[PDB]
C-alpha cells in the first residue's frame, strides 16, 4: 500500500561470525538509505536479540545489544536521522529497553488484545476476492473456526482450498472447501 | 658476538629455552635445524677453544 | 538516571553545542581477552589527539571462569585508569540507569 | 662503456636447468612466471652443460653464458667384528644368518668413538659415517657400501646425554629410529656385500 | 608431421589473420551493473577495472556473472564466448499430471500443486525417482543430490545453486530433484547454516518461478528448521514407512519387461518370501535369477531354481545390516 | 649479494627475492665480496657504487 | 619518407642522449631483398642499439 | 622500384623541442609533428618541430 | 625446408612454458600460468589436438602466444560369478555378447581370515596379461580423485583396491568416494575391485549404493586357490612324494606373497644345509617354524 520499495532483515541475519559487524551494518544501511529513494525498512525479532540476559552466566551473542545501542546513538545525536524511517518489531514483551523512546526512536507502541474474526474475514474477502468463487458465503462458520491463527495461515487456508479444488473436479471454489482446508492444515 | 665479546670486556653470554632449538633433527626439509645444530657445535668447539 | 531519561539530550546538546571534539565510546568493547589491546589501542588515540571528551551510555551492563574473566576486565580497567596519564585535559562522561 | 649498454640491459637473472633434450633446446627452471625454454647461444656447445644446476642466463635474449656451482669389551667384540672376514666361504655351506649389529647400554666414560676406529685400524678397513649436512636418499650409503665390500658404521651423534624435547625430540629421534628400522629390513631382506655392521649407544631409558 | 604438412601450407594466411583475435586480457569476469555506459569488472588478480560497452556486442547479451573475450588493448569487448497405492497416486498426480495437462489445471483451478515430502525409512525410495524418469513423456530432467552443497572451501555453493537454477530458468521450469537434505540440515556449523538458508531463500522466493517443483528425501527429520519453514509453501506431506505385501506386484510387472519369466511362477509367492525388501533389492534379486539363468545354460529360470539365491542374498544382507 | 662463484664477477639478489646476475666494474675491490653484505645497484644500470653496514 | 621519431628518456641514461630514427618497410619488398640500400659503412654507425633482443628479435 | 641511401638530418631545434617533449614525456601518451622542406629524395631536413596537447584516448 | 625453418620465431627467443586448460570447438583454446593467464589463439601446426590430453603443461611465449607445438612430459560358485563379472569383457566372449548384462558396477570381497590372502589369490589370477593397480590403506581426497582419473586413462584394465578400513572427516569422504565411484556425470570406465577384512565394519551404504550385482560371504579359507598358489611357487622347486600339500596350507594363517616367498626362500636354504636340491615336509615344517615364531614373539 506504501507503493514503495520494501526491505527484508531478520534477526539472526545482524548475528555473524565476524566481529565488529554491526558499525559496518549500519552504516551502510543508512548509506544506501542516503543514496536511494524513501523506500520501506521492516526487521523483526527485536526482542531475542534485543536480550540483556538477567542471568549472569553465559551467552553467544552480545553483539545486537551494542548495536542497538549505536544504533539509538545514530537515532539521536544525529540530523541526518529526519530521513527514511526504519520500522522494528518484537514477538515477545519480556525484553523491553527503557532507551527507546524517542521521536527518531521507537514511539509507537500498539497492543493487539485478540483480534476479531469477521475482520479476518474481511481481508481474507480481499485476497480472495480475484479468484472465482461461488458468491454464497455465510461467513459464520469459517469467522468461528479462525482461534489464534495468523493471516499467512488464512492465506495458506484459501491457498489449501485451492488446492483439493482442482482434484474435485469442480472450476469454482466453493464455501465447505474454506472449513475443510481448516480442518485439514490445522 | 664471540669477536666483539672478547675485544670488549669479559662479557656474560647467557642462553635460554635451549630444550627447542637443540633438539636433534633428520629430514633435510627440516635440515635447517641440522644446520643450526652444526652451528651450535661450531661455537661449542669455539667456547672450547676459549676455555683458556 | 534513575527518574526518568533525557541526559542523552543534555549531552547531546552540548555536543552541538562545542564538544571540543566529535568521539564516542560503545559500552562493551569486549564481545568486539584480545579486546584488552583494542582498549589501550583506543587509549593510545586518545593520546594522540590531546583534547578528548568522553561519551558512555548505558554503562550499568558491564558493571555487573564466568565471572573472573569480567573481573580480569576490571582490573584491566583499574590498571589503566590508575596508570600514568595525564586526566587534566581528557573528560569522561557516563550514563546509567539504576 | 661498452659495457654500458649491458648495464641498460638492467642486469641479467640467474639460469637453472634441470633437464637437457635431444632436440637442443635448453629449458631453464626460473622464479615463477620464469621457465623460458630456448637453445642456448652458438658458440657455447649444448653438451657441456649440465643438468640439475644454475647458470647465467640474458633476461632478453636468454643466452647461457657459463656454469656455476678395555680387554673385556675388545675380547668380546673381537668374534663380532672379525667375525666376517673368511667365513662367507663356508657360510654357504653353514648357510647361518649374518648378526646386524650390536649395541651397549651405560654412561659415555671412555673410549666411545675411539673403540671402532681401533678396530677398523687393526681391520684394515675404511670407516664411513652418515653425517647428513648441506626423499629418503638413504640408499646412497649402500651404493658405497656396495662400492667397498669392507666397511665399519658406528654412531657418534646418536649417544646423547645433553638436550631434547622429549615431546616432538622423540619423534625426531623416532625418526632416525625409523631409519635405523628400515635398515635393518634391508639387511635382513637381503644382502648385496658383506662387512656390513651397525654400532648403536644409549645412556638413557632409550 | 603429415598431418601437420597441409597444416603447415595453411599456416600461410594466418599471418594476415594474425591482426585481429589477437588481444587477450585473460577474460575478467563482471559482478554487477549500476549504469549501462559504465560497468565495472574485477579480474582474477582482484583489481576491478571499468570500461564501456562496444557496439559490437549488445547490451542484452550481457549476462550477470559471465565470461566473456576482452580486449587488452582498447578495454573493449569485440567478442563474447559460450563457456504403494494411495500414496504412489498422490505423489504421481503431482509430476505426471500437471506436465500432461498444464491448461486443465489452469482453467479447473488457480494454480497446479507444489511437490510432497518423503521422511522415515528409505524403503522404496530412490527407485520411484528412477522409475519417474522411466517413464518420462519428452526428456529426463536432472537430479542434483545433497552432498555437492556440502564442500571444502566454502562460498562455492552459493554459485553451484545459482547456476544451476539458471539453467533451470534456461530449461524453463524443468523438474528439480533434491537429496539427503539432513546433510545440508541439522540446524564451525555456520558455514552450512549459510548454504540451507541460502537454499530455503532460493526455494520460498518466486524469483526464478514459483511453479517448478518441490522434493524432500531422507532418512533421519531431525532438522527443525525445513521443517517450520516448509508449510509457508511445501505440502502435500504422507507417510512413507516401508513397501506393503502387496505392492512389489507393482515393481514385478514394471520389471516384467525384462527376461522371459515363466508363468509357473507366483509373484506374491517371491514378494513375501522375503520381507522387507526393497524395490533395488528385488531388482538385485531378479538380476540374480537371469544370472543364474545365464549360468544354467538354459533359454528360461524357474523359481526352484533362483530361490536359493533369494533366500541367501536376502538374509546374508540381513546379517549386517 | 650472495655469493662469488669467480673473479670480478658474482651474483647479486634483488628485494622480490629474484637472483641478478651482473657483474662488478674493476673499481670496486674484493672487500666487496664478502658473502654476507648490504649491496645497492643501480635502478637502471644495477651497478653497485658502495655498499652500507 | 614519413620520418618516424620515437624519444624515451626515462629509461634513457643522462650519459647519452642519442636516439634511433625509425622507418617503414614495404609489404610487398618480401619476395626480393629486405633492405636495396647502398653505402653500407654507416651501419656500423647504426650498431648503436647493439641490444641483443628488439634488433634482429623485430 | 628503386631505392636509394637515405640520412635523416637533424639540428639542434627539434633536439632541444624532443628534450622538452622528454619533459612532456610522462606515461600520458603524446603526439608531435616534424616539419621541413625536401629538396631531393635521398636527403631529409627537420627544422620547425612543435608538441601537442594531451588527449585520454591517446 | 623453409616453409618448416620459418617457423623458428615463435620457437625461439620469445617463448615460455605454460599450462593448458581445455580445448574449444571455437579453435581458440585456453592456457593457465602461475599467474593463471589466458590466451585465446588459432591453433598451428606440430600438435595432435586430440591425444594431448588437457590439463597439462605446453608451450607459451612472449609474444601473442600462438602454439607453435606441444610438450609432453567353497568359492568355486562365487570365484566363476565374479570371473564372469571381471572377465566378462575378456577371452570366451561367446556367453555374453548373445544378450549381455554388463554392470559396471564393481563388487565387494572380504572374510574372516583377511590378511589380503584372498583378495591377492584372486587379485593375481587376472596378472596374466593386463593393466594391475594396487591401493593399500585409505585436505579432501585430492589424491583419490588423481587415482580415479588415472584410472579413467587406465580404464582399459582392471583396478584392484586392498585394505578398505577427524573421525567425521572419513564419514564425508566415504560419502565422496561412494558418490565418485557412483559415476553420476559419466558412464561406465572401469571395473573397481572392492576388498576388505570384516564387513561389520562397514556403513550400509557402501553395499546398496556401490555393488547393485553381487556380494558373497567368505565360507572357508578355501585351500584350493592357496594350493595353486603354492603350486605356482614351488613350480620352479622341487619336491617329492612324501610332502602333503593340504596339512601346510591348513597349518598357515594369514600369509602375503612376499611371506610365502621368504618361507620358501629359508626352506631352500634350511634345505642347503645338507647340499639336497630337494625339500621335504618336515624340513619345510621346520623352517616354518622360524618364521612362525618371529613375529610371534613381536
Amino acid at each position: 500500500q506504501t507503493k514503495a520499495t520494501f526491505l527484508k532483515l531478520a534477526g539472526p541475519q545482524l548475528v555473524q561470525m565476524f566481529i565488529g559487524d554491526g558499525a559496518k551494518l549500519v552504516r551502510d544501511a543508512f548509506a544506501l538509505a542516503k543514496e536511494k529513494a524513501p523506500s520501506i525498512i521492516f526487521i523483526d525479532e527485536l526482542d531475542a536479540i534485543g536480550t540483556k540476559r538477567f542471568d549472569s552466566e553465559k551467552a553467544g551473542d552480545r553483539e545486537v545489544q551494542r548495536t542497538m545501542l549505536e544504533l539509538l546513538n545514530q537515532l539521536d545525536g544525529f540530523q541526518p536521522n529526519t530521513q527514511v524511517k526504519v520500522i522494528a518489531a518484537t514477538n515477545r514483551v519480556d525484553i523491553l529497553d527503557p532507551a527507546l523512546l524517542r521521536s527518531g526512536r521507537l514511539d509507537r507502541k500498539i497492543e493487539f488484545p485478540m483480534p476479531n474474526e469477521e475482520a479476518r474475514a474481511r481481508i481474507m474477502q480481499i485476497h480472495s476476492r480475484k479468484m472465482n468463487v461461488s458468491p454464497d458465503v455465510n461467513y459464520e462458520e469459517l469467522a468461528r473456526c479462525t482461534d489464534d491463527f495468523n493471516g499467512a495461515q488464512c492465506k495458506a487456508v484459501c491457498v489449501e482450498a485451492g488446492m483439493i479444488a482442482l482434484r474435485r473436479g469442480a472450476t469454482e471454489l466453493t464455501h465447505e472447501d474454506y472449513m475443510e482446508g481448516i480442518l485439514e492444515v490445522q | 658476538v664471540f669477536r666483539l665479546a672478547k675485544e670488549n670486556a669479559p662479557a656474560i653470554i647467557f642462553i635460554d629455552e635451549i630444550d627447542a632449538i637443540a633438539t636433534k633433527r633428520f629430514d633435510a626439509q627440516t635440515g635447517a635445524d641440522r644446520e643450526v645444530q652444526r652451528i651450535l657445535l661450531e661455537l661449542l668447539n669455539q667456547m672450547d677453544g676459549f676455555d683458556q | 538516571g534513575p527518574p526518568g531519561t533525557g541526559k542523552t539530550l543534555l549531552a547531546r546538546a552540548v555536543a552541538s553545542q562545542l564538544d571540543c571534539n566529535f568521539l564516542k565510546v560503545v559500552s562493551s568493547s569486549i564481545v568486539d581477552g584480545e579486546s584488552a589491546r583494542l582498549i589501550r589501542e583506543m587509549f593510545n588515540y586518545a593520546r594522540d589527539h590531546q583534547p578528548c571528551i568522553i561519551f558512555m551510555d548505558e554503562i550499568d551492563a558491564i558493571g555487573g571462569s564466568a565471572d573472573r574473566e569480567i573481573q580480569r576486565t576490571l582490573m584491566e580497567l583499574l590498571n589503566q585508569m590508575d596508570g600514568f596519564d595525564t586526566l587534566h585535559r581528557v573528560k569522561m562522561i557516563m550514563a546509567t540507569n539504576r | 662503456r661498452e659495457e654500458l649498454q649491458l648495464l641498460q640491459e638492467q642486469g641479467s637473472y640467474v639460469g637453472e636447468v634441470v633437464r637437457a633434450m635431444d632436440k637442443k633446446k635448453v629449458l631453464v627452471k626460473v622464479h615463477p612466471e620464469g621457465k623460458f625454454v630456448v637453445d642456448v647461444d652458438k658458440n657455447i656447445d649444448i653438451n657441456d652443460v649440465t643438468p640439475n644446476c644454475r647458470v647465467a642466463l640474458r633476461n632478453d635474449s636468454y643466452t647461457l653464458h657459463k656454469i656455476l656451482p678395555l680387554d673385556k669389551q675388545i675380547k668380546e667384540i673381537k668374534e663380532v667384528i672379525e667375525l666376517p672376514v673368511k667365513h662367507p666361504e663356508l657360510f654357504e655351506a653353514l648357510g647361518i644368518a649374518q648378526p646386524k649389529g650390536v649395541l651397549l647400554y651405560g654412561p659415555p666414560g671412555t673410549g666411545k668413538t675411539l673403540l671402532a676406529r681401533a678396530v677398523a685400524h687393526h681391520t684394515d678397513c675404511t670407516f664411513i659415517r652418515v653425517s647428513g649436512s648441506e626423499a629418503r636418499m638413504v640408499r646412497e650409503l649402500f651404493v658405497m657400501a656396495r662400492e667397498h665390500a669392507p666397511s665399519i658404521i658406528f654412531m657418534d651423534e646418536i649417544d646423547s646425554i645433553g638436550s631434547s624435547r622429549l615431546e616432538g625430540g622423540s619423534g625426531g629421534d623416532s625418526e632416525v629410529q625409523r631409519t635405523m628400522l628400515e635398515l635393518l629390513n634391508q639387511l635382513d631382506g637381503f644382502e648385496a656385500t658383506k662387512n656390513i655392521k651397525v654400532i648403536m649407544a644409549t645412556n638413557r631409558i632409550d | 608431421a603429415p598431418p601437420a604438412l597441409w597444416d603447415l601450407a595453411a599456416d600461410k594466411q594466418t599471418l594476415q589473420s594474425e591482426q585481429p583475435l589477437q588481444v587477450a586480457r585473460c577474460t575478467k569476469i563482471i559482478n554487477a551493473d549500476s549504469e549501462d555506459p559504465k560497468y565495472i569488472i574485477n579480474v582474477k588478480q582482484f583489481a576491478k577495472f571499468v570500461v564501456d560497452l562496444s557496439d559490437q556486442v549488445a547490451p542484452t547479451d550481457i549476462e550477470e556473472g559471465m565470461r566473456v573475450g576482452v580486449d587488452r588493448n582498447k578495454y573493449q569487448i569485440h567478442i563474447p564466448l559460450p563457456p504403494c497405492k494411495e500414496q504412489i497416486e498422490k505423489l504421481r498426480e503431482v509430476v505426471e499430471t500437471p506436465l500432461l495437462h498444464p491448461e486443465r489445471f489452469v482453467n479447473l483451478g488457480i494454480e497446479p500443486p507444489k511437490g510432497v515430502l518423503l521422511f522415515g525409512p528409505p524403503g522404496t525410495g530412490k527407485t520411484l525417482c528412477a522409475r519417474a524418469v522411466a517413464n518420462r513423456t519428452d526428456a529426463c530432467f536432472i537430479r542434483v543430490i545433497g552432498s555437492e552443497l556440502v564442500q571444502k572451501y566454502v562460498g562455492e555453493g552459493a554459485r553451484m545453486v545459482r547456476e544451476l537454477f539458471e539453467m533451470a530458468r534456461t530449461k524453463k521450469a524443468c523438474l528439480i530433484f533434491f537429496d539427503e537434505i539432513d546433510a545440508i540440515g541439522g540446524a564451525g556449523d555456520n558455514e552450512v547454516q549459510r548454504t540451507m538458508l541460502e537454499l530455503i531463500n532460493q526455494l520460498d522466493g518466486f524469483d526464478p518461478r514459483g511453479n517448478i517443483k518441490v522434493l524432500m528425501a531422507t532418512n533421519r527429520p531431525d532438522t527443525l528448521d525445513p521443517a517450520l519453514m516448509r508449510p509457508g509453501r511445501l505440502d502435500r506431506k504422507i507417510e512413507f514407512s516401508l513397501p506393503d505385501l502387496e505392492g512389489r506386484t507393482h515393481i514385478f510387472k514394471i520389471h516384467a519387461r525384462s527376461m522371459s519369466v515363466e508363468r509357473d511362477i507366483r509373484f506374491e509367492l517371491l514378494a513375501r518370501l522375503c520381507p522387507n525388501s526393497t524395490g533395488a533389492e528385488i531388482r538385485s534379486v531378479c538380476t540374480e535369477a537371469g544370472m543364474f539363468a545365464i549360468r544354467a545354460r538354459r533359454k528360461i529360470a524357474t523359481e526352484k531354481d533362483f530361490l536359493e539365491a533369494v533366500n541367501k542374498v536376502i538374509k546374508s544382507y540381513a546379517k549386517f545390516s | 649479494f650472495l655469493e662469488a662463484v669467480d673473479q670480478n664477477t658474482a651474483i647479486v639478489g634483488s628485494t622480490t627475492g629474484s637472483n641478478y646476475y651482473v657483474r662488478i666494474l674493476s673499481t670496486i675491490d674484493r672487500e666487496l665480496l664478502k658473502p654476507n653484505a648490504s649491496v645497492a645497484l643501480h635502478k637502471h644500470s644495477n651497478a653497485l657504487v658502495d655498499v652500507l653496514p | 619518407r614519413a620520418v618516424a621519431v620515437v624519444v624515451d628518456p626515462i629509461q634513457s641514461v643522462k650519459g647519452k642522449v642519442v636516439i634511433d630514427a625509425f622507418r617503414l618497410i614495404n609489404a610487398n619488398m618480401m619476395v626480393l631483398g629486405h633492405e636495396p640500400r647502398q653505402t653500407t659503412s654507416n651501419l656500423g654507425h647504426l650498431n648503436k642499439p647493439s641490444i641483443q633482443a628488439l634488433i634482429h628479435g623485430l | 622500384a628503386v631505392d636509394t641511401a637515405e640520412q635523416v638530418y637533424i639540428s639542434s631545434l627539434a633536439l632541444l623541442k624532443m628534450l622538452k617533449h622528454g619533459r612532456a614525456g610522462v606515461p600520458m601518451e603524446v603526439m608531435g609533428l616534424m616539419l621541413g622542406e625536401f629538396v631531393d629524395d635521398y636527403t631529409v631536413r627537420v627544422i620547425d618541430v612543435f608538441a601537442m596537447p594531451q588527449s585520454g584516448t591517446g | 625446408e623453409e616453409e618448416r625453418s620459418k617457423v623458428d620465431d615463435l620457437r625461439g627467443t620469445p617463448m615460455s612454458v605454460g599450462t593448458l586448460e581445455e580445448i574449444i570447438d571455437d579453435n581458440h583454446a585456453i592456457v593457465s600460468t602461475s599467474v593463471g593467464s589466458e590466451h585465446y589463439v588459432s591453433i598451428l601446426s606440430f600438435v595432435d589436438k586430440d591425444l594431448l590430453e588437457p590439463g597439462c603443461s605446453v608451450l607459451l611465449n612472449h609474444k601473442v602466444h600462438a602454439v607453435i607445438g606441444v610438450l609432453m612430459d567353497g568359492l568355486d560358485n562365487q570365484i566363476q560369478e565374479i570371473k564372469e563379472s571381471v572377465e566378462l569383457p575378456l577371452t570366451h566372449p561367446e556367453y555374453y555378447e548373445e544378450m549381455g548384462i554388463k554392470p559396471p558396477k564393481g563388487v565387494i570381497l572380504y572374510g574372516p581370515p583377511g590378511t589380503g590372502k584372498t583378495l591377492l589369490a584372486k587379485a593375481v589370477a587376472n596378472q596374466t596379461s593386463a593393466t594391475f593397480l594396487r591401493v593399500v590403506g585409505s585436505d579432501g581426497p585430492k589424491l583419490v580423485r588423481e587415482l580415479f582419473r588415472v584410472a579413467e586413462e587406465h580404464a582399459p584394465s582392471i583396478v584392484f583396491i586392498d585394505e578398505i578400513d577427524g573421525e567425521r572427516e572419513i564419514q564425508r569422504t566415504m560419502l565422496e568416494l561412494l558418490n565418485q565411484l557412483d559415476g553420476f556425470d559419466s558412464r561406465g570406465d572401469v571395473k573397481v575391485i572392492m576388498a576388505t577384512n570384516r564387513i561389520e565394519t562397514l556403513d550400509p551404504a557402501l553395499i546398496r549404493p556401490g555393488r547393485i550385482d553381487r556380494k558373497i560371504e567368505f565360507p572357508l579359507p578355501d585351500e584350493k586357490t592357496k594350493k595353486r598358489i603354492f603350486q605356482i611357487h614351488t613350480s620352479r622347486m622341487t619336491l617329492a612324494d612324501d610332502v602333503t600339500l593340504d596339512d601346510l596350507i591348513m597349518a598357515k594363517d594369514d600369509l602375503s606373497g612376499a611371506d610365502i616367498k621368504a618361507i620358501c626362500t629359508e626352506a631352500g636354504l634350511m634345505a642347503l644345509r645338507e647340499r639336497r636340491m630337494k625339500v621335504t615336509n618336515e624340513d619345510f615344517k621346520k623352517s616354518k617354524e622360524n618364521v612362525l615364531y618371529k613375529k610371534q614373539e613381536g
